[PDB]
């Protein structure tokens, strides 16, 4: 019975920014006193009213409860106009963990590098909780730096489920097509492709990967046609021998690289340690048939023994558990 | 969060408590229902988007009064919500286009002054009455997924289904989506759309000779239990198709 308790409940200490819909702020509860990450939904009438990406964000995260996404705690509303209704103007409230860190906001720094265990570390965390997603049959279709949150504790949650949509294999109907921002966006969608497949949110996490590394965005252009050629110009071009089904896509034939780049990945990225490179050179396949699959990523050398297991040492106390939320997720 | 009563309770509703006409509910549901069904197709929307609306429609009323809520203007606002949910919507401004337009003059006086703010500024309260609990499973779904796993001749497979779904969206207009699972509800419409075309359903799974053939989709579901969900639809084609 979510929406009905007040935000009184909650002590605002500040305003984080100005989210997908009205505003994020960051709060206390007074019962608790567990700090909690709140996005305000003021409601607009005379537009479209509660806006989908609230609503996408609702119907999945009550439906995921994993440790590594941040996770909706409830759902709380302002005062209580007890008399008339009718004059609204209220907002909602949703409540999730909080993050203090995106891995866009450190690595912009210059200051922070990730040890390699690190790295192993973030993304058997990051793999995991898209493994868990895709499970569940979502997709994120959102996946950024600024979208991955980071606590102290070394600690990884995927957030911004706003764009997020169940996805069926039966080929039900087109999607958007003009999903994920230009940078961190797979080739199939740069070519026109409108039902696509759980692996454009491992080409984003690849994509990450390999900036986890290089501190720079590997894939940076301003317009859709110029990334398809940055592409082309590390991973290899878009054709026929590499990819088999490219040519049932829409604007392949059209929007085309400058030549037909022999794939270079390997070369530009050969600092970068032998399995984790493996890993990278999988991730960032062409053909999505051929890519890798969340679940194949924990599976990879770089990834398999990772132990992220809360037995061995050290004993972080801060750490957000999830098995509250999970274990109440039966009513 | 649990939206399923028994029989006994639905008696209760804020409505019939309020001293109501169970009769007249029943005509003012069968009517908001049947009104979201036709609003939805004639924009071209998905037939979740659709069920999804009316279940909404259904449970709203189970915590509120029809005195208090125009039916006409409650209906308009659940399909909008649905919008959104299915991922399949309709600006506000394109639903009230039919609002006016495939209903009577004096039903439509319902959304009172401006239909948009009295089906927005609704929206509030609905998303808090259904608890915040938008994903919501059908009939549909399952009895496909049940159709797939049977092996017999497909052109009997073929009608058997064709108007199994039909009898789907004949239920909606009634409190089955608030009685039952939408799996049962499923089973239910293979159960009778087996009986009346004489389809013995059995013959087409992994044990012929077990009469109960649904105990493979479901668990320890009863023939009476099916038998009642049957009858209550069979008065749907006694007098409103």
């Amino acid at each position: 019975d979510w929406g009905k308790r007040c935000v009184d409940k909650f002590d605002i200490i500040g305003i984080i920014g100005e989210g997908t819909y009205g505003q994020v702020y960051k709060a206390k509860d007074k019962d608790t006193g567990e700090l909690v990450a709140l996005k305000k939904v003021r409601l607009d009438n005379e537009k479209e009213g509660f806006p989908i990406t609230a609503i996408r964000e609702i119907k999945i995260l009550r439906q995921l409860i994993h440790r590594s996404v941040v996770n909706m705690k409830e759902i709380v509303t302002d005062k209580q106009d007890a008399l008339d209704f009718k004059k609204d103007k209220g907002a909602f409230y949703l409540v999730f963990e909080y993050m203090d860190h995106d891995l866009m906001g450190l690595l912009e720094s210059g200051l922070v590098h990730f040890s390699e265990d690190h790295i192993k570390s973030f993304m058997k965390q990051l793999m995991e909780g898209l493994e868990y997603c895709h499970k569940k049959n979502f997709l994120h279709r959102d996946i950024k730096c600024s979208n991955i949150l980071l606590n102290n504790s070394g600690q990884i949650k995927l957030a911004d489920f706003g764009l997020a949509r169940l996805y069926n294999s039966e080929e039900s109907r087109p999607y958007t097509n003009k999903v994920i921002t230009l940078w961190y966006r797979p080739p199939e969608l740069l070519l026109g492709e409108e039902r696509y497949t759980p692996a454009i949110d491992v080409w984003s996490c690849g994509c990450i990967l390999g900036e986890l590394f290089t501190k720079k965005p590997i894939f940076q252009a301003n317009l859709e046609l110029a990334q398809l050629e940055l592409i082309s110009r590390l991973c290899g071009s878009p054709c026929p021998a590499v990819w088999p089904d490219v040519i049932k896509l829409p604007y392949f034939n059209t929007m085309k690289p400058k030549k037909q780049y022999r794939r270079r990945l390997r070369e530009e990225f050969s600092f970068i340690p032998s399995a984790a490179l493996d890993l990278l050179d999988h991730m960032l396949t062409l053909d999505p048939s051929k890519r890798c699959t969340a679940e194949q990523t924990l599976q990879s050398d770089f990834l398999k023994d990772v132990e992220l297991s809360k037995m061995a040492p050290p004993d972080l106390p801060h750490w957000q558990d999830c098995h509250e939320l999970w274990s109440k997720k039966r009513r | 969060p649990c939206w399923y009563w028994d029989k006994k309770d639905l008696a209760h509703t804020p409505s019939q408590l309020e001293g109501l006409d169970p009769a007249t509910e029943a005509r003012y549901r069968r009517e908001g229902a049947r009104f979201i069904f036709d609003v939805g197709t004639r924009l071209g929307l998905h037939y979740d988007t659709l069920a999804t609306g009316i279940i909404y429609f259904h449970r709203f009323y189970m915590f509120h009064s029809f005195k208090q809520f125009p039916r006409y203007v409650t209906g308009a606002c659940c399909l909008f919500l649905a919008g959104k949910v299915e991922e399949t919507p309709k600006k506000c401004k394109d639903i009230i286009k039919t609002a006016r337009s495939l209903l009577n003059d004096v039903q439509f006086g319902q959304f009172g002054d401006d239909p948009k703010e009295e089906v927005m500024v609704l929206e509030r309260i609905l998303l808090q009455t259904i608890k915040f609990d938008l994903q919501v499973e059908h009939p549909y779904q399952f009895l496909l997924k049940y159709a797939k796993q049977l092996k017999g001749d497909k052109n009997k497979i073929q009608k058997l289904v064709q108007m199994a779904w039909t009898f789907v969206n004949d239920s909606l207009c009634t409190t089955l989506s608030l009685q039952w699972e939408p799996e049962i509800i499923a089973v239910a419409v293979m159960y009778l759309a087996g009986r009346l075309c004489k389809f013995e359903i059995q013959e087409w799974t992994s044990k012929p000779m077990y009469r109960r053939w649904w105990e493979q989709f479901v668990q320890d579901v009863p023939v009476d239990v099916l038998e009642d969900i049957c009858h209550q639809i069979l008065d749907l084609y006694s007098q409103g198709k």
